[PDB]
């Protein structure tokens, strides 16, 4: 027995921000045995296939397991038969789909059965002459069996993929797998809903304020990635609790009584985390800064407005239910559904081009507007994601890439360096990629999201970029202006003015670890000096753009910190006015 | 048992003494085949194991086979022969996927169950080419 | 091309 | 297999720690992990250049924590070698596999090169691989636990692993196993050298760990191997030329520093058998030469990439800085300790064979820390199957993903030339979109660039406005002291020139089982006319005077009336 | 591939038309590819016919929803299935019997709440639910037919909104196709 | 691959190895698919001297055609036999 490993006694509200699917899946296991002449009073068959598909760790084996632990229970015999990636394969060839429709009679034979296909791509691709005829005839096998002349039986069949467009295209068919559940990376409320499942039975509890910064700072996380974080802050808070235990092979006398995990652990453990839709691709996307908030922050919050002006995400009448079954408990009913119409009539053509001088941010204002969009489906047209592929051509990868944005809507198709962008795509990629916008409805929630240096309007106006309609939605990125590099600049006055009794450098430990049991002056800083130095630092700063004032901030912030011990703090003044003067 | 395992049956024809011009690898090949069975208390003083592998490259009909061969029959004497296992990147089999890997496993199992072994790839650029190739 | 084979003849043998 | 323990390891002290809370914790204390009710992290990518122990850390572990009361089983596969022709046998084998390892409840899987089990998976691809890594997808994490199973998998590049395979629940963590630094070099030859008879000191010790810049581990204990074995053949020969056992002390076999120089000689690592250049030190002969100028480069990166700070970045472990320091009783500070990396470019530039590939070299040498990825041509067009843009886009990755890092351009004047347009705006638009305290150094070496395309030409998005250092031709004085070491050699009388001397004797058998003439008005001479000749020269120029002026001493290396010599020396610089 | 296949086929075509006579024996083959056929297969003699079953038309859907609804208690009206074989282009038959599934179980879901909330039985009326014209308009909206999972949509006529933009001149595009085309079936069906 | 042929080749290799020095036994061996027998025995001390066996070129396809042609009641004039010979580029003997 592994004691420390998976519980398969998971109910299904150790899930979090899967509720539609949960009440779904409800009324194909249960509901049919509970109340068979609702069914009887229509002529209807319930649906008994789904397909859940999404990316890895977002919980699609997790629904699996808590729905056989549901039907591990009593008042109902459900047998759950759980199939893993082509264990149906014999070891010889003419016994395999001997081996699969031994598996459904065995399924019609407990008649109320589950069989549940983990990694279903693995077990039924789609059928190609090119490939093996026993993939194909494993698949001929399956589609027959799930719905041939005769009955299955009440069988459910439950797929599981992340590649759901590998699975035979047959296969996905009502009275198979009729229902595709999509698992989505979890947003801002599930990301905040799975921190309070994996942090409920701790000792000392995480407060909700700090859960909320947690699902803020956690993004591109699923599940699995999240209780990783849990995991890595409880084995940080472990190991500077009691170090010890790490350098002794026969185990010390321990209580876990006196650990609790701080809020410092998380900081270290969100520094070493990469999630697990950011390992293969550089990284995620991530909010605007703490240092740089001060000269972007105004701009950017004119952009979130006017963005969700445009594509109306903050009002959400009639979206964004957590479970429709609840919406039904919860609302009554009217008791002319042009409303509706009305209602997506609010989306005409969502475009957004950022324009700004040559170094003025442009990089965290598209990540800081990529962290705002967060139920979006961003694509990323940029150079380095369309020529990162020799197999592939720029000119597939543009139109694959607008497919996928097409095909799971709201998305972002996001072209960072548009100026760069023009010169190095041909030019005709930029007229095949119009085409395909052009081929949308006005009310397709697909935003196409630029940014762009010093791209004039003489191309937007009258050029190759004419036929993206980005005539009214054309926001100029200003430089900062004096309030903003005040703010920007004033702490880093606040760090010349830090006591050197203050900055965290932290101290060796002057005696030993508590070993444990085997078990058997002040600143020489005028205010004058902190208002000269102040004026001076603005002054010099007269019209620059974000990357200039990071490149004055960090050579000013490096004099700075040479000076970190000294309680004279009266040659560094006259050392950064001899810099910057 | 099904699979291409059996010991090239060399013979004591060949030796060093049949080689001409390569005298420098063949006292190379000396502390890497038979000096260790030799003089196993000398390499364990340094604690050094020699090297198990070895590439013989050159234009065609120059000897590396003649020089394996040569090795193969070098150290078996004293009831202590070389096995000596050749294979070949031309094989019909060797670019067979599912089976060359079973064969590969199979041919190291019984390299490693005659303990003094010799594996001879006669064309290893067909059996591991460059994976970056067109 | 990769595909398996029939378990192997049974060799009666007996008459 | 031999036995280790993590003391046959050196320099991957901080992966040990995170192991240890993986395999030998949740044993000892399941306790503590189900306190916080924590499944115990149970799946890790070794991944790095190759022989940099990651079947060494494998071993080890499985080594360490088995003792008397609990055994960890140990399962090693080879990269695909579970492959049957039938894909439905080899699905059984890996099923067997989890299964045995779930018998052994406490065990450990090592999947060495698993980028060959597992690629990928792909439609234009056969079923057979996207067959195993669906079953090994649900074998790691699916709907039943696979029980207290260490998966580790091993392998060159992680990015040909399939990406369901790297997530929290299978092969959660991901440790890259660096070419080790002077300080784990020093310990790797402490490791292999400490059963030796008789030992070596410190100082050559030390001495080895700075003359082996690039091997990684398997490269030093190949290099340890054959100094021992050159060391047997100096000692006793004649078991090279006998049929039979002859009789051999092991007390007379002492490994000598000049069997390891003549190791040094005959041992390539990896690091020069790839394509990129090589970060040597600056070569002992034209270090006076550009020691100056190399000065003040050392200077200008330690200012602008903070490698005199370190003081808020000392993370070696996070356990060792519990284990000596104490938890701080706002961390904006370390914000402001980022904010000191604004842009780290640098181009230098210089003239026409003024020793830019030393410069360059030795600039790598001394950023140990950095992980130098490399854009000179023969480093893009060497994959055939890859191309230009793809690669330089593939190496920007590799430096983004594991900072501090270089992206390192030498022939940036052939570099412009070569490589198109529309792959300079691709690498410029990628260093666009990067965060400004981003420890990418963006580090060219130039022959005769001019500034127009650094002003408003192609390097213009690229941002050397005043990062641009300028070798310079080296001075009189460095000419005097690189002249110093040839007229030194002048100077040598033929009795301290190394002759191969010949022996008196055979060898023992072992049984069955003057005045050398130069007057310091001519020395005076000749350096008056090396100094004269090498007016406004290169460093290519001088070492080719260097070069030939080396090549008249070494004619009349055993003459002792060395004023012909002399004559010929002023004759050929004429 | 292997010789088991081709044997299978191989005595397949000796037993359908062969030397010996089959007898009175229907033979039927179904199969979504036709072109993974042997060819010598599709000849008369064996597998005389070929029978193309195709997505419905507008009719056939209009019969399909017939057929499907029709024993239902309370009907649905003529001119709400015209409109809803209208919206259905793509829609196979078994896409077709799912939207009247997933229409009849929002019904259940919307008057019996309370039910998807228990775990035991607790006496549902059978009687007082309804198919309304909302419940379809759901179900319309939940439901990707099989034939556009993979690819993307079937081209969907014009919307409800911008229909008098673009109506009266659509109409004359659809004069000028049934001039052009015969469209209108003139009198071959 | 079955048993039985199997052991066949582990058998005729150590036949073949058994094979004294002093050459008096010669086994040849003939088939029309060569990389189609076993790599084992295409090894050194072994089937290792091949004959290739083309298909005739134009002379030896006259010849052959003389050779067919030799006992005939009425003879063939040899004019026709070399048309013949250039009309059958691909012809073997059979
Ligand atoms: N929505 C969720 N709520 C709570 N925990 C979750 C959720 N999603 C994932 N987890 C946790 O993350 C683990 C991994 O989830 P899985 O269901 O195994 O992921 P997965 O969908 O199967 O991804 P792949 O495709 O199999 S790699 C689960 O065992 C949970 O501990
Ligand atoms: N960091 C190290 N410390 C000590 N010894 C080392 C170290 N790295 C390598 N070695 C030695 O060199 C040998 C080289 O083998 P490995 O280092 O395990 O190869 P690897 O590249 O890590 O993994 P592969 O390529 O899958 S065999 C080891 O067996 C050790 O004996
Ligand atoms: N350098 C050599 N010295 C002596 N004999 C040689 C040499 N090279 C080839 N031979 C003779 O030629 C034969 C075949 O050469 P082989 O070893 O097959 O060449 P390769 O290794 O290039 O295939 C050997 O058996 C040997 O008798
Ligand atoms: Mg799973």
């Amino acid at each position: 027995l592994d004691p420390l490993g998976v519980d398969m006694n998971v109910n299904f509200d150790d899930i979090g921000g899967l509720d539609n699917y949960i009440d779904q899946l409800k009324e194909m296991v249960a509901l049919p045995l509970l109340y068979p002449e609702l069914y009887q009073n229509f002529n209807i068959t319930p649906p008994r296939g789904v397909l859940f598909h999404g990316p890895p760790g977002t919980g699609k084996t997790l629904m699996a397991r808590a729905l056989a632990a549901s039907c591990s229970s009593d008042e109902r015999k459900i047998t759950f038969f759980m199939r893993k990636g082509a264990d149906i394969l014999s070891k010889w060839v003419g016994e395999a789909e001997r081996q699969l429709r031994l598996l459904f009679e065995e399924a019609k034979k407990h008649q109320p059965s589950i069989i549940f296909f983990d990694e279903i791509d693995g077990l039924a691709p789609v059928r190609s002459s090119k490939q093996e005829q026993i993939h194909a005839s494993i698949v001929s096998t399956l589609l027959a069996l799930m719905d041939g002349m005769d009955n299955r039986g009440q069988v459910i069949v439950i797929g599981a993929t992340n590649r759901p467009d590998a699975v035979d295209p047959a296969l996905r068919r009502p009275g198979r797998f009729d229902r595709e559940f999509y698992f989505p990376l979890p947003d801002v409320k599930a990301r905040f809903k799975i921190l309070q499942i994996q942090t409920r039975k701790w000792s000392s509890p995480l407060s909700t304020n700090f859960i909320d910064k947690l699902a803020f700072l956690t993004k591109g996380y699923g599940g699995a990635d999240l209780r990783s974080l849990c995991t890595e802050a409880a084995l940080i808070s472990i190991q500077r609790s009691f170090p010890q235990i790490y350098r002794s092979n026969d185990k010390l006398l321990v209580d876990p009584s006196k650990i609790k995990v701080k809020v410092s652990d998380f900081m270290l453990a969100l520094k070493k985390i990469v999630p697990s839709s950011a390992r293969s691709t550089g990284s995620s996307p991530q909010p605007l800064p703490e240092l740089i908030k001060p000269l972007l922050a105004d701009q950017l919050n004119n952009l979130k407005n006017k963005l969700d002006y445009m594509l109306n995400i903050k009002d959400t009448t009639f979206q964004r239910n957590t479970s429709l079954l609840q919406n039904f408990i919860d609302y009554e009913e009217y008791s002319y559904e042009f409303f509706e119409s009305m209602a997506e009539s609010q989306i005409c053509k969502p475009r957004l081009l950022i324009n700004g001088p040559k170094g003025n941010g442009q990089q965290y204002v598209g990540a800081a507007i990529l962290n705002y969009l967060e139920e979006f489906n961003v694509q990323n047209l940029d150079l380095a994601s369309l020529v990162s592929e020799s197999s592939r051509t720029i000119e597939a990868a543009v139109v694959q890439s607008f497919m996928e944005a097409k095909k799971r809507q709201p998305s972002v198709v996001f072209i960072p360096n548009l100026d760069i962008w023009i010169n190095t795509i041909p030019e005709n990629v930029i007229l095949v990629l119009s085409g395909l916008f052009r081929s949308l409805q006005s009310n397709e929630k697909i935003l196409l999201l630029c940014l762009a240096e010093n791209l004039d309007i003489s191309e937007v106006k009258n050029g190759i970029l004419s036929d993206f309609a980005f005539d009214k939605n054309i926001f100029q990125l200003h430089k900062p202006s004096k309030e903003n590099i005040t703010r920007y600049f004033s702490n880093l006055i606040e760090l010349l003015k830090t006591k050197p009794s203050d900055i965290p450098m932290k101290k060796r430990r002057v005696k030993p670890l508590p070993e444990l049991q085997k078990v058997t002056k002040e600143l020489i800083l005028t205010p004058e000096q902190i208002k000269k130095v102040s004026a001076c630092l603005i002054e010099h700063c007269q019209n620059f753009t974000v990357s200039q004032l990071e490149d004055v901030h960090s050579s000013v912030a490096k004099i700075i910190w040479k000076s970190k011990s000294a309680w004279d703090k009266t040659g560094t003044v006259d050392e950064i006015i001899k810099f910057l003067s | 048992e099904i699979a291409d395992l059996d010991p090239l049956g060399v013979d004591m024809n060949v030796n060093f003494d049949d080689i001409g011009g390569l005298d420098n690898y063949i006292d190379q090949l000396k502390e890497m085949v038979a000096l260790p069975l030799l003089y196993p208390e000398l390499y364990q003083n340094f604690n050094i194991t020699p090297p198990r592998g070895v590439l013989f490259h050159g234009p065609p009909g120059t000897g590396k086979t003649l020089m394996a061969r040569a090795l193969a029959a070098s150290c078996s004497s004293d009831e202590r022969k070389i096995t000596f296992f050749m294979r070949k990147g031309a094989d019909i089999l060797s670019k067979w996927v599912g089976e060359a890997e079973r064969q590969l496993r199979l041919l190291f199992e019984e390299a490693k169950k005659h303990q003094p072994s010799i594996i001879f790839f006669d064309e290893i650029d067909g059996l591991a080419p460059v994976r970056s190739s067109k | 091309k990769s595909t398996g084979g029939k378990a192997p003849r049974k060799q009666l043998a007996s008459k």
